[PDB]
Parts: C-alpha cells; structure tokens; sequence
RNA sequence: GGACCUGGCGGUGCUUCAUAUCCCUCUAGAGGAGCCUGUUCUGUAAUCGAUAAACCCCGAUCAACCUCACCACCUCUUGCUCAGCCUAUAUACCGCCAUCUUAACCCUGAUGAAGGCUACAAAGUACGUUAGGUCAAGGUGUAGCCCAUGAGGUGGCAAGAAAUGGGCUACAUUUUCUACCCCAGAAAAUUUAGC
C-alpha cells in the first residue's frame, strides 16, 4: 500500500528527474513534454522487447501507482452525498439523474459501456443485474426524443468500435512523363511477387515481364485470375496493365498479379467498390505457404 | 551509504558524469526510471537491484551534447574533400578503378577474419585505351567478368591471404590482361 | 519469468556479436560465458544477488555482477582484484568488473 | 594432419559445442546470446 | 568544477604529412544486431557524428533474417540490419570517424565496412607495349 | 419412549438434454508377380553367426581360401609396455524411458439442533514402487582372468521345411517417346494411414 507522503515524494523525484533529462537531452526543460520522456529514454535504453509494458518507462507517479483513497465524510461524521447510506451513492445517484432526464422529456460504429469500466467510471463494485436496468434506462433515453444534454450524456457512456476493417490503403495517383495517370502496387503468393502499374485509361492491354498476357499465359485458369478483378468491377477493356512477376510457378505469379492489379485498381474506383472488393477477397494476401 | 544522484546538481555537465560506456549505475544515473512488466496492481520494477536494466545497451555516455562536444574536437583529425570532385561523374572521369575491400568488427580476443583478405577492382572498358580488337578479345577472355549493360569489368582477388598481396594481384590481373589483349597471335590471324 | 518471455519480458545475460549471422566463435563464447559465471560464483560465494551479465565489446570483457552488502567492502576489493587480473590472464583479454551491491535479494514475486 | 593428408591424397548440439540436455538449459535461462525460443 | 578547472589542456599531435591522402567514393557501414532498439539509438549516434564531422550519409534497413532450428522444442535467432552509406569523404575522415564509431559500438552488434577506394590507372598501362 | 433437525446416502433407477473421444463419410494403398529377409521348428563335434572390419569394378550381389564367433587338435609365455582382455555388474549407482500405489461480522428460529434467497428484490455482506528395459549418440564406481576370460598355428564349420511379419523393384491410356515447357506429331472383402 502506497502511502500519500509516498506519492508525493516520488511525485518530486519524478520532477526532478524530468529536468535532469531535459538536461541530458540539451532540450529546454520547460517545454519539454511526455513524448520527450517517452523518445529520450528509448534512445538512452535501447529496448526491443515486443511487450511495450516491458521497456524502459518513465512516467508520471501518477499513472503508475493504482493508489486511491477517497474519503466519503467529513470530521464532523456528515456523509458529502445524499445517497450515502444506500452504500453505492455513485450508481443511485447516475440513476436518479437518468430517470429526472426521462421525466422532463416525457413531459416535454459503438458499443455500450462495459461492466467493468462502468465500475471504474462510478469507482463502486457493482452487479450484473443493476448494470443491465442502467443499460435498459440508458436505451429508453435513446429511444425518446432525445435533446443535446441527453445524447452528449449517453455519448458519455459509449465507447468507439475502433475495428473499421475498411482500411486498404488507396495508392496516390502518378503521372507518367507523357501526362497519363496511372498507379503501382505489390502483390505476394506463394514464392511469387508481382508489381502492377495500372493506366487510368487503356484499352485492356495486360504486358507481363513486357509479353502479352495470352502469351505468358498459356493455361485459361491464369487468364481468368488476370479477368477477375476488372470483370468484378464492370471495367474490363478500360485500362492498361503493365506487370513485371518474378519467382513461384504459374498459378502463383497468376495470383500474385491479380493481387497487384486490384490494388493498383483500387485508386480509380468508388469506396463502396473498394469495398466489394475486399469481401470478394481480391485485395487480401494469401497467407498458405508450404509447411515445414 | 546515501547515493551520490542526490549531490548532482540540476545543470551539471553530464558527459563527466559517464565519460565513456560503462554499465548503468542506479546510484550514478539521476532519473527515476523503472522496468518491468508489472504485477497484478503492481508497478514496474524500481531502477535499484534491476538487472534488466543492467542488461540494456545504455547510450547514457553518448548524449547529443556529448557527441557534439566530442565531435568538434575530433575536427581536427579531418582533411578536405577535393571541391573538384563534385558527383560520381567526375569521380568516374578523373578515378576510373575503384577498389573494394572490406573490414569486420566482432567482439573476441581474435581480430582476424577469413572474409577481409577480399579485394574487388571494378574499372569500365571505356576508360582504357582499347581499338575494336583489342576490346572484343578483352572481353572474349574475360567472360562473365564483363557485364556488357555497365561496361564494367570486375575482378575479385582472394587468393593470396593478405590484402595488399591480393590487390596486387589484382593490378597485375589487370596489366597482363590489357596487355595479351593489345597482341595478335600468328593463331589469331585466322578468326 | 518463465523462459517464453526472453525476448518479450526478460533479456539475455550474455551480449556477444558470434552468434549473429555471419560471426564466428560462438561456441568459443559459450564456453568462455560458462567457465566465467562458475568462477564468479565460486569467487563471491553466496555474494551474487542475480545473476551476472556478460558483456563484451571489442575485446573487453564486463562482468556487471549484482552482489550484496553482507561481506566486508576489503573483502570486495581484493576480490575485484584477483578476479579481475585472474581472467586477463586466463583469456589474454582486458576483463573487467561492475559489481553492484544491493541491501538483499530483489524479490519480483512468489511461486 | 599434413602427413595423413598427402597419402590420402594420392588415393547432438555440436554446432555451439554443448551437451543437447545443457543446451535447452542455458537458452531457457536466457544465457545464450540472441536464442530465442519461438 | 565550478572553479577549479585545467587551466591548458594537451591536444593531440596531429602532423600533416606530405604524402597524398586517400580518396573514397563511397563507404557502406552494415551493423547487425539483434535488437531493433539498440540499432535504431546507434542509427541516431553515427547519423548526428556524420552530420557533425560534414559528412554525406544515408540511412537504410536491409532485410531482417532469421534462422530456425528444432531441437519439438524450437529456437529461433534474429538479424536485423541497419546499412550507413557515408560519400564523397578523404582517408582521414572517414578513418576518424570509423574509430569513433567503432569504439562506441554497442554490446552485441557487429559492423562489416565496405570501403571503396578511388584510384587511378598504373602508369604501366597507358599504352601498349612496343 | 414422544416430537423435531442435519444429513450422509462411497446409493439405486429412469427423464431430459451438453453428448465431445469412436463409428459411419472422403482419399490412397495393401489381396497379385519376383527377390532378399526377422521369428519358430528340426540338424551338426561346430555358429543359423557379425563386415563404422571383406569382396567389388553398370546397378546390385554370394560364399570370400578373408576376418572376429564356434568345433577338433596343438603351440607361446614372464610376455607389451609392473603387461593383455569388445568379460560381468544400471540383480552397482546416478542419466533416461516405462509398471503400479497414493476467516470475520450481521440477522432469523421465544437466543434448540439449525437457518439466511426473490432485481418491479423480502438479511445478508465481507513422492514411493520394480530380481523392469536401456552403457548405440551420457557419465561415477565395483568386482573377474593374468602358463589364461591373454597371443598364435593347423584343419573343419557350409545347413532344410513350412506358418506368419516386414522391406526392395515394375505395375500405362488422366499412359509413354520426341519438340516444347501446356493450341503439336507418333506409339501402344478384411486392413493400414491421412486429412
Ligand atoms: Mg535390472
Ligand atoms: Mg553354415
């Protein structure tokens, strides 16, 4: 247990140590910032243990120690809440205050909060069941006619779906010397590596390693790979491919350059297409490998 | 006994303080730092008696005013490179052999290693005074020596065990190849 | 920390460039890191907190040992000493010694 | 080594030079430098 | 020291000799290690002794290897690279700043330099033999 | 002897479902041919034996007049070096595999044994074992023999039957040969594994 003297003593060596390395760092001690402490130490002790929690850190006292100590009555013995004795005056008191909001407006992507930093929130242990009537006057609140203070209130106990798997990464758009646009991209399969430059307009020419892609391809399995994407996307005939594919075998490079035509492809198409794109599999590398 | 971090003052001359590489010394570093991935409503190990810390390459003698104040009075150990030389056009021009050697530091009691005995020369048939005959059968005799995209020819001596012996090797490689490819034999009349 | 954290959350007592790819002399380095940390132990006995660590650069040699506060600091020294003429001249390398003394072992937690 | 040779030509961890057993030993405890198990 | 300070200090004798300096086109530092850390605080040292010294240097990372070996119980050994090109710089600067790299080489990191030396033809082979 | 409380039932059957291992489902073999072979039986005075140790001379392959083991005859010895021995012992120990055994508090019942939950909430909160195998990728000891468990000479030792298990070869029309590396021309039931 951490006393408060002990915080606040290692609050002091943690100022003063902050202006040593500041020191050390030559960089002016009174901007210097939490990310300097972060970058200066990494530099000073070198680290490349992947858990990031095992690395050097040197933080401020108070994110470090979990000490807590609140007191709920003063010297007088008088409890500061009015929902003291109840013995979860936070919970009842969020409550009472959901329930005053639902009775003011009947007289007038995310996710909810979980149980766990809902206790961290209110600082009070709590049940399943209490937690499942907050969320339902939580839902209730929503369903009305909800004003500003209310929504930026139930905002308060939503969390963000930070999962968005819609983040392929489009490639900028190039110009060649004779002013035509055109975009690059990599593919992988196998041991197969292919890299497509794809032309904004053309009219369907695919050159492979500088041959025609009927001629590099014999087998129709490889040219219908090569169709795929564009067919996908109702663009077949519209554009000009220039692919250069070393290593692997001929289902492999075919692979590997279907990979690198859609995402080189991904640039001149809409988001929504993109996106079909990615759940018809055509922007996803292959992981299957040989087996040792 | 206290430690002396509590005696260093906060604007002393830190390169002093560890002059050269030396371990981390929790009674000489004055920071608070901690490592460790912590216990269940735990902190992350004290810097006192870590040896994950003692385990870590520090960089605390190499401070950027430490290398600044080393490197300006390494200065003047330095020369000049000629102005004339402005970019690999000239230096290809004025220098047409280039010479590769290379040097290996691992960490032992022996310095020596079998790989530093290699000298590579690289010098483009261009820039020696070869007619139409003498180039082609220069580059005939080379072989795969000769890349005819770079017009280099590359010649890569280790046989001797020292360097010195293998880039004279290398030189003479050089001269006796330039020299039997500027004569014609009674055999070569015919070709 | 069991031994899947060597790389994650504990490191590597000894640092020697022979292992990497390419470098030579590992096996060399082994057995010298064996013979080191035995003599050290036999050395300071009972003295050693942690284990040692073993680093070399060039061709020196530091063992930044972590021991405790228990024997006399004359004892210490002319230990230092010894150990450290002792293993210049076993590996005809300049050895050298870090020892670190601490109040007592630095427990993490209990199994 | 020069003589045996001359006539001739007329005509387990031994990679770090451990015992198998101490080798796991030394690597689990995380001695070996740069051997990591994975 | 606040007061009591050396009053001269001994610089190092450095003569210039008459003999011709050598030139270097180029000069690749490799360092291996197998940490990423350690190579990335030893990238930010050279880079700064570079710049510092009038040096030309670029910084890249060639290709991490790994090699895997089975005892089943499995061991795995990392190499990571970091490649310095330093151009354009005289024997002595780069054999100063090489010694002061190479005596602060980190723990467990290796160095391969490649130097490429300038030179010119021999004199034997200006022109034929007659 | 009356009434009541806690039970245990090393509990017994059914009912409902979780119901994964294992079957069924899928793929390829194995039943044919020719060889070498492990085991078992019987045979001889003897051993059918073993080639980090023979022969080979496309690939392989049998004895080889080899050689160590064995049978029958013999010989050498203070000799190699206070010699020599591919002897025994884990039924000596470790090393390694396998067998088997195995807290406090607060309320309720009249302050009895005793009991304490309802969420639109009604008292509950805080190791041994083994005549075990393995001395082929490992060690420490202990005993044997020493005119012989050491060293040599001479000759001899050649094996057959089935019943079963495994291994090596070719086994094709979705094939084979040439050019090419894929638009050509010519020929002709049981049962073992795996996903
Ligand atoms: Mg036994
Ligand atoms: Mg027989």
């Amino acid at each position: 247990t951490y006393t408060e003297d002990f915080i606040k003593k290692q609050i002091e060596e943690f100022n003063i140590g902050k202006r040593h390395l500041a020191n050390m760092m030559g960089e002016d001690p009174e901007t210097f910032t939490q990310e300097d402490i972060d970058r200066a130490i990494a530099y000073l002790f070198p680290s490349g243990l992947f858990e990031k929690r095992a690395r050097p850190v040197m933080k401020h006292p108070e994110q470090i120690f979990p000490r807590q100590r609140a007191i709920q009555w003063g010297e007088d013995g008088r409890p500061f809440h009015y929902l003291f004795y109840t013995g979860k005056q936070s919970y009842y008191s969020l409550m009472h205050d959901v329930y005053g909001m639902l009775l003011n407006l009947e007289k007038h992507g995310s996710r909810w909060l979980i149980k766990e930093e809902l206790e961290e929130m209110l600082v009070e242990k709590l049940s399943d069941l209490d937690y499942m009537q907050f969320i339902r006057l939580l839902e209730k609140l929503l369903t009305s006619q909800c004003g500003a203070a209310e929504e930026e209130f139930v905002q308060r106990f939503r969390r963000s779906v930070t999962l968005e798997s819609k983040k392929q990464l489009i490639e900028p758009v190039q110009y060649d010397e004779q002013g035509m646009a055109f975009s690059k991209s990599e593919g992988k399969r196998k041991t197969a590596k292919a890299e497509a430059i794809v032309y904004k307009h053309g009219s369907g020419r695919i050159k492979v390693n500088g041959i025609d892609y009927q001629l590099y391809f014999p087998i129709t399995q490889d040219r219908e790979q090569l169709m795929f994407p564009f067919h996908f996307v109702d663009r077949l005939g519209k554009h000009d491919v220039t692919c250069t594919v070393s290593g692997g075998g001929r289902s492999a490079q075919a692979g590997a350059i279907r990979l690198a035509m859609a995402k080189a492809l991904c640039s001149f198409v809409t988001e929504d297409e993109v996106e079909w794109m990615r759940q018809a599999g055509l922007l996803t590398t292959d992981p299957r490998v040989r087996e040792r | 006994l206290p430690p002396r971090t509590e005696k260093m003052a906060v604007d002393q001359d830190w390169p002093s303080v560890y002059p050269v590489a030396a371990p981390f010394k929790p009674s000489a570093v004055p920071l608070p730092v901690r490592m460790g991935y912590p216990v269940k409503k735990g902190v992350p190990m004290a810097k006192e008696g870590n040896l994950e810390l003692l385990k870590i390459p520090n960089f605390l003698h190499l401070t950027p005013v430490a290398i600044k104040k080393h490197c300006e009075a390494l200065k003047d150990f330095c020369t000049e490179w000629p102005a004339a030389l402005d970019s690999d056009e000239k230096c290809e021009k004025h220098f047409p052999i280039e010479i590769d050697s290379t040097d290996y530091v691992s960490s032992g009691p022996s310095v020596r290693n079998p790989r530093a005995r290699v000298v590579v020369l690289r010098v483009k048939l261009s820039s020696l005074n070869l007619d139409d005959h003498a180039k082609k059968k220069l580059i005939k005799l080379v072989g795969e020596r000769y890349c005819k995209t770079t017009d280099v020819l590359t010649i890569k001596t280790d046989r001797c065990p020292l360097r010195r012996q293998n880039y004279d090797y290398a030189v003479y490689l050089l001269t006796v190849l330039y020299h039997e490819s500027w004569n014609t034999e009674e055999w070569e009349k015919s070709k | 920390h069991a031994p899947h954290y060597i790389a994650h959350r504990k490191g590597w007592l000894s640092l020697h460039t022979g292992n990497l790819d390419g470098e030579d002399h590992a096996a060399e380095r082994t057995v010298e890191d064996v013979f080191l940390r035995k003599f050290m132990w036999g050395t300071f006995p009972g003295c050693l907190a942690d284990q040692l660590v073993l680093k070399r650069r060039g061709n020196q040699l530091e063992i930044c040992a972590v021991v405790l506060r228990q024997l006399s600091p004359h004892k210490y020294y002319f230990l230092v000493g010894y150990s450290e003429t002792l293993l210049s001249y076993f590996y005809k390398c300049p050895v050298r010694l870090h020892l670190q003394t601490v109040p007592s072992k630095v427990v993490y937690k209990y199994l | 080594a020069d003589e045996r040779l001359r006539i001739n030509s007329l005509r387990v961890k031994r990679r770090w030079r451990l015992s198998r057993i101490v080798f796991r030993h030394l690597a689990d405890h995380g001695q070996l430098s740069g051997i990591q198990r994975a | 020291l606040h007061v009591d300070v050396p009053k001269d200090l001994t610089k190092p004798v450095v003569t210039i000799s008459d003999e011709p300096d050598i030139l270097y086109k180029r000069l690749s530092v490799l360092v291996k290690g197998h940490d990423k850390a350690v190579l990335d605080s030893y990238e930010y040292f050279a880079v700064l002794a570079a710049k510092e010294l009038g040096i030309s240097i670029k910084v890249h990372e060639p290709p991490r290897k790994i090699e895997r070996f089975t005892l089943r119980v499995q061991y795995e050994m990392r190499t990571l690279y970091r490649c310095l090109e330093l151009e354009h710089l005289t024997g002595s600067t780069a054999d100063v700043y090489l010694e002061y790299i190479q005596r602060n080489l980190p723990e467990g990191v290796a160095m391969e330099v490649t130097k490429t030396q300038l030179e010119q033809l021999p004199e034997h082979i200006k022109e034929p033999i007659w």
